RNA sequence: CCAGGUCCAGACACAAUAAGGAUUGACAGAUUGAGAGCUCUUUCUUGAUUUUGUGGGUGGUGGUGCAUGGCCGUUCUUAGUUGGUGGAGUGAUUUGUCUGCUUAAUUGCGAUAACGAACGAGACCUUAACCUACUAAAUAGUGGUGCUAGCAUUUGCUGGUUAUCCACUUCUUAGAGGGACUAUCGGUUUCAAGCCGAUGGAAGUUUGAGGCAAUAACAGGUCUGUGAUGCCCUUAGACGUUCUGGGCCGCACGCGCGCUACACUGACGGAGCCAGCGAGUCUAACCUUGGCCGAGAGGUCUUGGUAAUCUUGUGAAACUCCGUCGUGCUGGGGAUAGAGCAUUGUAAUUAUUGCUCUUCAACGAGGAAUUCCUAGUAAGCGCAAGUCAUCAGCUUGCGUUG
């Protein structure tokens, strides 16, 4: 009897959503207390670069940009249980934590 | 270690980006298609995918530890905690010849014939095959011969495919007792194939 | 494990040794080639993020001041490690000029030099430019006939590579008076790259030779032509008449049929 | 300095990475960096 | 100027010169007609056609036109 | 970049010397000028590593040229061009590409010795603004219910409580879909593709923006890539190393980008107090809550956050009110300068920066001329991120008023 708080961070969102019906389809199919998939907002990770490498016109600029989304499911389960999702579960695009403590 | 999130993230890609040029420019002649790394507890794993395997390991696995060593002295790692794994044409879960020699021997040294099929048909499945097939013909120590068969994965049986995919090989293992028959057929992926008006009623 | 005493100290001495440029060594920094035990006293100086002028000091002390097999794990543990970082982590893929007066300096003992730098570097991943470099670090150091003879002919037992043909030219341009067996490992290695119509051949037998190897085959030819047998001149101008040059080979059977046997 | 063509100019600092903008603007996509707008 | 492209000027004359009668004024119902019956990449593609559809039903009632 | 002080040259070949001594190191001292060196007296290792002198050039971690392949940076920055077949002409050439009309467009219609077809543009991708309808939450918020605090009590208000339970996503957010297609009407147009005005709509200038191709041109830049490759010496040159000390800011000045002001829609003193984009520390010391000291600058003692959790609700500034000042280079302005106290840095002088007092310089809306701009936009205002050891007047964003 331990309680497993798994976050999940991942840039794409269909893995990332393919991912967490897995989770959740797997948690629901053998009987555990959990609760849903909570959905921190995206960060936008925004940086600006010149449109001009060389010196010649006037100064404008551009915006390169990124898209960072963030989930985390809480889950009751056993030591084999957790073992086995976290072997299962590696994915790439998707960073799976384990966190064993509540405090 | 102890990378912040977003920093963790962007030098995990620059660490994806710096292998993946690394793995173009160094075997650009032994069919390099990608990388892909695992990152376990223990120690982290690099899967080589390159669809010309014989050359990557050599002679007693001198260019794998020679790539391994490239890993670990630029980037900065402990002696033991990366290893570079060989996945494509060189895996000897792919061979049929490689495998039935392999359960001869395990039938030779004395193990189960239950126990050295599962080991070997694990071997084949963990390795990147389709499908595999185990056939055992002999007396198995007893008085009477048994024929038995065990299919694991998807397999074909008929066609041209089969002229193109499967391997097998037939072996005579020499017991205390008589003679066995070992047949190996292992399935591989077909995408590493790189060479008026009417009224009815009732 | 170490007292923490002796941690506390060469972490110290560690951390005071990351910006050194001149001046004198520590006084515990010198003491270590006088120490029974030295490999975990350097371990805990951090050995990785050295100055270049405390390699190249490092080098003169830790040669200077040791035995050879000493002088050989530290060359194989620190130095032959910091010249392959020194170089696949510069940027123009080049070395500093303290690490080249360090890897020159210790081929003043030759034997740790060799089996400590150069037979590692060989079988781990010696690619062009870390065998120029060598190379032209062993063109440079004047080198006793015996050592040059014994790291040649660990040179002519190794598999085929240009780099490996590259360290061959630097080790038999040297004009050393060679033992016979040297001479006759020379030949060996000259057997390994032509044709048996037996029935009995390898890579090296139908591969593309350049011109490094041939200029190698002249200047074999023209040193080592009086220390030859008869049965060897003859495989060796089947080996001419085989894989001869255009520019390179009537040269090199000319000084050839010039050369008395033993 | 920028580990890919000695550029000792153009240097952007940002986590610990130390690239150049010229040598950055084409490895961008393999770091993950991808325009987006 | 907001002309049209010529795929949706085309897919409509297509449309239009074979599949008249169950089109009419109603730009919703064409929507899932030409859904039902065209295969459209993208929502947005398939939204200009269903458009031009609706106007070139508008023009058709009124009379005969060259297709 | 300088003024000086030091190393380390040279691979190789040849000749004298050298073991009955050429000389490499651990030193302890004399040293040594500014600092390290360098050298010689011992205690000692010594042991060819040679010392000195001649010669093509090794060394190309010696570079410029010639051939290839190659990646990045520009342009005809292709936004109308080319080609196939036809016709016309001995040929250069032309028709396609046009009398007309229309479009943002060589975009189309129509007519026709032109008729096909390709890449241009149109188009593909990616974003935004509305969804009280889904599908869903202690790393977000609200409401109900407990326990409890204070006040009038006549019902209430203001709160606490990272789990006392329940409900929800109305706001926050991750999504699936919708929706817009110039929808409808009226003018205009061969009344053909289109354009304009009105209504509805969250969105009706192409609702707004950039990336992506094919093509012909770049002596553009290097790759520390390769080929007995042309050039100059092969080295007493420091293009290699170090040590200190100075700078790049020095000032009749011109030009340019900005800050602060010339004031009373304001300067000063109290009170009201509102944000968002962010960011933050390991084998180190980032963002910092809270408590003491100090006028302050700040110091000090602890604690939280490796992060929607803590900084942070970033209680920011401009602003709002109530008092002081009266048009007086004033209490506007804050240049310059001195003294002291603190902080970072190894080191603060040519004053790094912050605080206290004092000094209170020009400067009474700016000539010729010139920059930018059509809606949450100009302008004022602060805040965050990079440069970061310390400061911005540098740049990019965010938010407030508008
Ligand atoms: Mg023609
Ligand atoms: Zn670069």
């Amino acid at each position: 009897i331990i309680k497993i708080r798994i976050t999940l961070t991942s840039t794409k969102v269909k893995q990332l959503e393919n991912v967490s019906s897995n989770i959740v389809k797997n948690a629901e199919q053998h009987n555990l207390v959990k609760k849903g998939p909570v959905r921190l907002p995206t960060k936008v990770l925004k940086i600006s670069t010149r449109k001009t490498p060389n010196g010649e016109g006037s100064k404008t600029w551009e915006t390169y940009e990124m898209r960072i989304h963030k989930r985390y499911i809480d889950l009751e389960a056993p030591v084999q249980i957790v073992k086995r999702i976290t072997q299962i579960t590696i994915e790439p695009g998707v960073d799976v934590e384990v966190v064993v403590a509540s405090n | 270690a102890l990378i912040s999130k977003k920093r963790k993230l962007v030098a995990d890609g620059v660490f994806y980006a710096e292998l993946n040029e690394f793995f173009t420019r160094e075997l650009a002649e032994e069919g390099y298609s990608g990388v892909e790394v695992r990152v376990t507890p223990t120690k982290t794993e690099v899967i080589i995918r390159a669809t010309r395997t014989q050359d990557v390991l050599g002679e007693n696995g001198r260019r794998i530890n020679e790539l391994t060593l490239l890993v670990q002295k630029r980037f900065k790692y402990a002696p033991g905690t990366i290893v570079l794994y060989a996945e494509r044409v060189q895996d000897r879960g792919l061979s049929a010849v490689a495998q039935a020699e392999s359960m001869k021997f395990k039938l030779l040294n004395g193990l189960a014939i239950r126990r050295a099929a599962y080991g070997v048909v694990r071997y084949v499945m963990e390795s990147g095959a389709k499908g595999c097939e185990v056939v055992v013909s002999g007396k198995l120590r007893a008085a009477r011969a048994k024929a038995m068969k065990f299919a694991d994965g998807f397999l074909i049986h008929s066609g041209q495919p089969v002229n193109d995919f499967i391997d097998t090989a037939t072996r005579h293992v020499l017991m205390r007792q008589g003679v066995l028959g070992i047949k190996v057929k292992i399935m591989r992926d077909p995408a590493k194939s790189r060479t008026a008006p009417s009224v009815k009623d009732y | 494990a170490l007292p923490e005493k002796v941690i506390k100290a060469y972490t110290t001495v560690g951390s005071i040794l990351k910006t050194w440029t001149h001046g004198k060594l520590p006084k515990l920094f010198k003491v270590i080639p006088s120490l029974r035990n030295w490999q975990d006293v350097i371990y805990v100086t951090n050995p990785e993020e050295w100055s270049p002028h405390v390699v190249y000091e490092a080098t003169k002390l830790f040669v200077s001041n040791l035995t050879a097999k000493e002088s050989q794990k530290f060359i194989n543990l620190i130095l032959l490690e910091r010249f392959r970082d020194n170089i696949e982590t510069s940027e123009d893929h080049s070395l500093n000029y303290h690490i080249y007066r360090a890897v020159k300096k210790s081929l003043y003992k030759p034997s740790a030099f060799f089996k400590g730098f150069l037979f590692p570097l060989v079988e781990t991943g010696c690619n062009v430019r870390e065998a120029t470099i060598a190379g032209s670090v062993l063109a440079k150091v004047s080198v006793p006939a015996l050592h040059s003879s014994a790291a040649l002919s660990y040179l002519l037992r190794l598999p085929f590579s240009p780099p490996t043909t590259v360290f061959i030219k630097i080790l038999l341009d040297k004009k050393y008076a060679l033992p016979y067996q040297t001479v006759d490992d020379c030949v060996y290695y000259f057997m390994r790259f032509r044709i048996l119509d037996d029935g009995s051949n390898g890579e090296d037998a139908t591969r593309v030779l350049p011109v490094i190897w041939h200029k190698a085959f002249l200047t074999f030819a023209q040193r080592y032509k009086n220390d030859i047998t008869q049965d060897q001149r003859d495989f060796l101008l089947e080996t001419v008449r085989q894989r001869g040059h255009k520019d390179i080979g009537p040269e090199i059977r000319r000084e050839l049929l010039a050369g008395a046997s033993r | 300095q920028c580990r890919v063509c000695s550029s000792h100019t153009g240097l952007i600092r940002k986590y610990g990475l130390n690239i150049c903008r010229q040598c950055f603007r084409e490895k961008a996509n393999d770091i993950g960096f991808n325009k987006f707008r | 100027g907001r002309v049209r492209t010529k795929t949706v000027k085309r897919a409509s004359k297509a449309l239009i010169e074979r599949y008249y009668p169950k089109l009419t004024l109603d730009f919703q119902t064409n929507k899932r007609l030409c859904d039902e019956i065209a295969t459209i990449q993208s929502k947005r593609l398939r939204n200009k056609i269903a458009g031009y559809t609706t106007h070139l039903m508008k023009r058709i009632q009124k009379g005969p036109v060259r297709g």
